[PDB]
C-alpha cells in the first residue's frame, strides 16, 4: 500500500505494493507493512519500491516528503521520479564537472547552489 | 501473619508447576524456541524455577510492608520528647501506599499465571 | 562481640540496592509523562501499564529490605 | 566491637542516596521537556509530577530509617 | 566459632548489591514499551508477549543472588 | 579506641551520596536549557518547575551530610 | 578452620555483585526489540532470531560468575 | 591514640568518592548548552543566565564533600 | 598456610567484578544491530560482519579477567 | 607510627576514584561539540568559547582530588 | 613473608576492576558504526577506518591495567 | 616493612579503578565522531581536529592516575 504521487504523474496511485526503500531526510530507510506514522522529508536518492518479490523499480527521486499515514499508507510525495536507465553516463559527467568549477568561485547564491548540486550528482553516479 | 503468608504462597507455586506438567503429557513439543545454536537447555531458570521466584514475591512484600508500619514506635519517642506535625503526613502517605500495593500485587500474580496457561496450550 | 558487630553492618551494605529501585520508579514515570502529551493516552491504556510496571521494579527493593531488617 | 559497628552502619547505608537524588531529576527532566510541546501546563503533567516523585523518594526515606536506628537504638 | 558467625551476616549484605541490575531491568523494558504503545499500534498483542517474557528473564538475576544470601 | 576510630569512618562512607545530588542539579539544568530554546518558555512556566525541582533533588545531599557531621 | 570458613562466605557475596551486568543485559536487548518491532515488520523473524541468540551471549556472564560463588 | 590517627587518613580518601557527580555535572550542563546554542537562538542572555547559575549549583556538592576530607586530615 | 588460603578465595571473587563490562558489551552491540536491521535493509552479510566481530572484541575482557581468578584457585 | 604509615599509602589510592567523573567529563563535552558543529555552522567562536570554558570546569574535580592524594604521601 | 604473599594475590584481583571501561568501550564504538553504516553510504574505509583506530585507543586502558596486576604476582 | 610493604602493593591495585573513566572516554568521543561524519562532509580537519585534541584531554586522567600507582611499587 503505497501512494507515491508526484506533481505531474502518479506512480503507485492505487494501494498495490509492499516494501518501499525510499531515501528520506535521515538515512536510507524502508517502509514495510504497517509502519509508524513518520511524516519526514525526502532527500535526493534512490526510491526503490520492492513490489512483493524482486520487482523493485529504481526511481531516482530528487527529493520531497515521504508522508506515512496511520492506516498503513505511505504517500511518498516527491518532485521528480525518473528511472535509472533514463540518465546517460556521458551527460552525467558533464554536469558534475561544471558544478565543481563554479563552486567557491563567486558570491551571492552562486556558491551555495553549486555545493548542493555536486552532492546529488555524486550519489546518483555511484548507484548506476 | 508472616508464617502464614509464606506457607500459603508455597502451595500456590506448586500448583502452577504441576498443571503445566500434566498438560504437556499430550502435546509436549518442548517449551523453548529454535535458534542457530544449542544452548537453550542450560537456561532452565523458568517454568519450574520461575514458580519459586514468583511465589516468593508475595512473602517478601508482606515482610517489607510490615517493617514500614512497625517503624512508628521509634518515631513516636522523638516526636513526644521542629514541629511534630511532619510525622502525621508521612504516616498517612505510607498507609495509603501500603493499601494500594495489594491491588498491584494481586494483578501481577494473575498476569504471571496467564502466561503459563497460554504457553502450555501452544 | 563478633556476632553482634556483624549484625549492624549487615543492614548497611544491603541498603546499596536502593539505587536500582529508586531510579527504576522514576524511569517508568519519565516515559509515561513524555508519551501522554502526544495525544491521547490518559484514562486507562497507559495508566494500567504504568501502575503494573512500577510494582515489578519495586519488588527488588522490597525483597532486599527484608533481609537487612531480619538481623 | 558493638559500639564501633554502630558508627559504620549509618555511613555504609547512605550509599542508596544516589538513586533517590537522580530519581527526582529524571522525573523533572521529562516533565519540563514535555510541557514545552504545547500544552501540558495545568494539571495533566503537573499533577503526575507530584504523585510520581513520591514513589521515587520512598527508597530514600526507607533506607535512611535503617541507618538512623543503628546510631540511636 | 566467632569467625564463622561474623562471615554469615556479611554474606547476606554484600550479595544484596545486585538488586540494582534487577530493579532497573524491569523498568527499562516497561519504559520502552509504554512509549511505543502510544503510536503504532495497540498494547494487547505483539509488544504484550515481549514485555511479559522480557520481564521474567531480567528478574532471574535477583532470584539467584537472593538464594545465596539467605543460605549463608 | 574503638569508638574514637569509628567516628572518622562514619563521615567518609556517608559522603558517597554526593554523586546523586551533584548530578541531579545538572540533569534538571540540561533539560531546562535545551527546552528554553524551543520558544518561548522563559518567565515562569518552565522556570517554576526547574527551581522547585532543583530544591527537591538537593534534599538528598543535605540529609546525608547531617549524619556525617553528627559523628565527626 | 576458622580462616578457611570465613573466606568462603565472603567469596560468594563478592561474586554476586556481577548480577548487575547480566540483569541489565537481558533488558537492553528486550527494550530495542520491543521498540524496533513497532516500526514494521520484524516480529516472528529477522529480529526474532537475533533476540534469542543475543540473550544467550549476555546470560553467559551470569552463569560463569555464579559457578565460582557456589563452589567457594 | 593509634586507632584515631590511622582512621584520619582513611577518612579523607572515602569522602572523595563524590567527585564523580560534581565532575561530570559540570560537563552535563555544558553539553546541552553548546548543542542548544546552535539551534537558533539561545545565545545572548536567556540561556546564558541558567548555564552560569546551574553550574554553580552542581559544583556545590564537590566543595561541600571536600570540606569533610580536609577537616579530618 | 592460613594467610595464603584466605587470600586465594578472595581473589576469585574480586576478579569477577569485571563481568559487568563484558556482559553489557554483548547486549550493547545487539541492541544497535536489532534496531538497525529493522530500518532496511542490511540483514544478510554487509552489516552482519561488524556485529559478529564486535562481539568477539568485547568478550576478550571477560575471558582475560576470568583467567586470573581460576589460576589462583 | 606503624598504623599511620600504612594508612597513608592506602589513602592516596582510594582518593583516586574521582578520576572516572573527571575523565568522562572531557569526552562528554567534546561529544556534543563535535556532533553540534556539523549542523551548520557552529565553528568560529559561538560554540568554540563554551567548549574551552566548559572543559576547564569539568577538569577542576580531577586536579582537586589529586592534591589530597599527593599530600598524604 | 606472609604479609607480602597475601597482598600480592589481592593486588592482581583488585586491579581487574578496570575491565568494565575497556570491555564496554569496544561495544560503544561498534554500536555507533553499525547504526551509522545503515544510514548510507559510508561502507568501505571512511567510517570503517575510525573504528579500527578508535578500538586501539580504548583497549590501551585494559592492557596497561593488566600489566600492573601480572607484575605483582610474578 | 611489614605494614609498609603490604600497603604499597595494595595501593597500586586500588589506584587502577580510575581506568573506567579514561577507557570509556575514548569510546564516547569516537562514537560521536563516527556518527557525525556520515552527515557529509566532516572528514579532513574540522571534526578530525576536535577528536584528536579531545582524546588527549580524556587520556590525561588515566596517565596521571597511573603515575601514583607505579611510584608506590617502585
Amino acid at each position: 500500500k503505497v501512494s507515491l504521487v508526484a506533481p505531474h504523474q502518479a506512480i503507485f496511485t492505487n494501494k498495490e505494493v509492499s516494501q518501499v526503500n525510499l531515501p528520506a531526510s535521515s538515512g536510507e530507510m524502508g517502509v514495510l507493512a504497517n509502519h509508524v506514522p513518520t511524516v519526514e522529508e525526502l532527500a535526493p536518492g534512490v526510491v526503490e519500491v520492492i513490489e512483493s518479490s524482486g520487482t523493485a523499480s529504481k526511481y531516482f527521486v530528487s527529493g520531497g516528503f515521504a508522508s506515512i499515514l496511520p492506516g498503513s499508507k505511505l504517500s511518498i510525495s516527491t518532485v521528480e521520479a525518473h528511472p535509472l536507465d533514463a540518465f546517460s553516463s556521458e551527460n552525467i559527467k558533464s554536469l558534475l564537472a561544471e558544478a565543481q568549477k563554479n563552486a567557491s568561485s563567486a558570491d551571492e547564491t552562486v556558491a551555495a547552489e553549486a555545493a548542493i548540486e555536486i552532492e546529488v550528482l555524486e550519489a546518483l553516479q555511484a548507484a548506476v | 501473619i508472616y508464617i502464614i503468608g509464606i506457607s500459603v504462597s508455597l502451595w500456590i507455586g506448586l500448583t502452577i508447576l504441576g498443571l503445566f506438567l500434566n498438560k504437556a503429557v499430550f502435546f509436549s513439543l518442548f517449551v523453548p524456541s529454535g535458534t542457530p545454536l544449542p544452548l537453550v537447555p542450560v537456561l532452565v531458570l523458568i517454568e519450574l524455577l520461575s514458580y519459586t521466584a514468583r511465589a516468593i514475591s508475595l512473602g517478601l512484600r508482606l515482610a517489607a510492608n510490615t517493617l514500614s508500619g512497625h517503624l512508628l514506635m521509634s518515631i513516636l519517642g522523638n516526636l513526644v520528647k521542629i514541629f511534630g506535625l511532619i510525622p502525621l503526613a508521612g504516616i498517612f502517605a505510607i498507609v495509603i501506599l501500603e493499601f494500594a500495593i495489594a491491588c498491584i500485587q494481586a494483578y501481577v500474580f494473575a498476569i504471571l499465571t496467564s502466561s503459563y496457561l497460554k504457553d502450555s496450550i501452544y | 562481640q563478633l556476632v553482634l558487630a556483624a549484625k549492624y553492618i549487615g543492614a548497611a551494605i544491603a541498603t546499596i540496592g536502593l539505587t536500582g529501585a529508586g531510579i527504576g520508579i522514576a524511569i517508568v514515570f519519565a516515559a509515561l509523562i513524555n508519551g501522554t502529551s502526544r495525544n491521547p493516552s490518559l484514562r486507562n491504556t497507559l495508566f494500567p501499564f504504568a501502575i503494573l510496571g512500577f510494582a515489578l521494579s519495586e519488588a527488588t527493593g522490597l525483597f532486599c529490605l527484608m533481609i537487612s531488617f531480619l538481623l
